[PDB]
């Protein structure tokens, strides 16, 4: 089958482990464990067709963005993650398409936008300001919660299809 | 059924720290090289975490010194990349295999010097770190 190297980026906190762990074993982890960078394999079918994600889910943490070079090079997508009650979280959005531009050597690297935390009552960053975000970037943009399940599938299956 | 489900709770342990829940969970049979859905055994949870006391009794206990994760990972890597020192030696005490790639070829060697973590460079090269490593991208550690 086809494999598939996505790769979950965004800040501290956003939810790239909980939408992770999701995918892979449909359950919602309500408790903090701060991510190095972990390695996750499923085999599904998106299409109609069956195919292997080889996810990455990285580290939000400054501490360790010394090591975000290596898993651009080695990536063919990128979950871009934030949280919608984050607005330093949708910022940095910029900031990791920037670096992976650079690592690529291009403008035109299969990206998703993944607003998560959809379940939430209040929000500080617009549905809005994020379609526009994303319409600006060219890429789609999912709206997610990884405590609902809502769009977790949807989100990782729209990066596959983005790297087609 | 319940042995897998001590395995669970051994990782929980292992990562959570409970020094003494560790100890009951491989006397009531539990594996040792449990996995959680990333790869980690306990003693990559236990490096990782920087808990000194439970690497040692995982090692006592027959843990696989050079397991690997889904990513490659040895615990070796784990201790490395967070600076947790008398890790980093005790690990090499037991056999860890001081030039282990993970899947992009790096070496703890490459994660110490990338996180700037000196003293842990220092060691690795005293227990036969390789300076001229490459990674899969030919990059060496610097
Ligand atoms: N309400 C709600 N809470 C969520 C959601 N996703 C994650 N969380 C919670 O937010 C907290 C952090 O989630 P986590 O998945 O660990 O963040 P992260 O992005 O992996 O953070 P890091 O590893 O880079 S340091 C956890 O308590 C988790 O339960 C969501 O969709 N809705
Ligand atoms: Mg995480």
């Amino acid at each position: 089958m086809t494999e598939y190297k996505l790769v979950v980026v965004g800040a501290v906190g956003v939810g790239k482990s909980a939408l992770t762990i999701q995918l892979i074993q449909n359950h919602f982890v309500d408790e903090y464990d701060p991510t190095i960078e972990d390695s996750y394999r499923k085999q599904v079918v998106i299409d109609g067709e069956t195919c292997l994600l080889d996810i990455l889910d990285t580290a939000g943490q400054e501490e360790y963005s010394a090591m975000r070079d290596q898993y651009m090079r080695t990536g063919e997508g990128f979950l871009c993650v934030f949280a919608i009650n984050n607005t330093k979280s949708f910022e940095d959005i910029h900031h990791y398409r920037e670096q992976i531009k650079r690592v690529k050597d291009s403008e035109d690297v299969p990206m998703v936008l993944v607003g998560n935390k959809c379940d939430l009552p209040s929000r500080t960053v617009d549905t809005k300001q994020a379609q526009d975000l994303a319409r600006s970037y060219g890429i789609p943009f999912i709206e997610t919660s990884a405590k609902t399940r809502q769009g977790v599938d949807d989100a990782f299956y729209t990066l596959v299809r983005e790297i087609r | 059924g319940r042995h897998m489900d001590l395995g669970k709770k051994l990782l929980e342990a292992a990562r959570a720290g409970q020094d003494d829940e560790v100890r009951i969970l491989m006397a009531n049979g539990a594996d040792v090289n449990a996995n959680d859905s990333a790869g980690h055994t306990p003693l990559h949870l236990a490096a990782k975490r920087g808990h000194l006391e439970i690497v040692e009794v995982l090692l006592k206990h027959g843990a696989d010194v050079n397991a690997m994760d889904n990513t490659g990972f040895t615990p070796l890597h784990l201790a490395a990349l967070r600076g947790h020192l008398e890790i980093v030696e005790v690990l090499l005490k037991n056999g860890a295999d001081v030039n282990a790639q993970d899947r992009t070829g790096r070496t703890p060697l490459h994660l110490a010097a990338k996180l700037g973590h000196l003293e842990i460079v220092e060691v690795l090269l005293k227990n036969g770190a390789d300076v001229n490593a490459q990674d899969k991208f030919g990059k060496t550690a610097f």
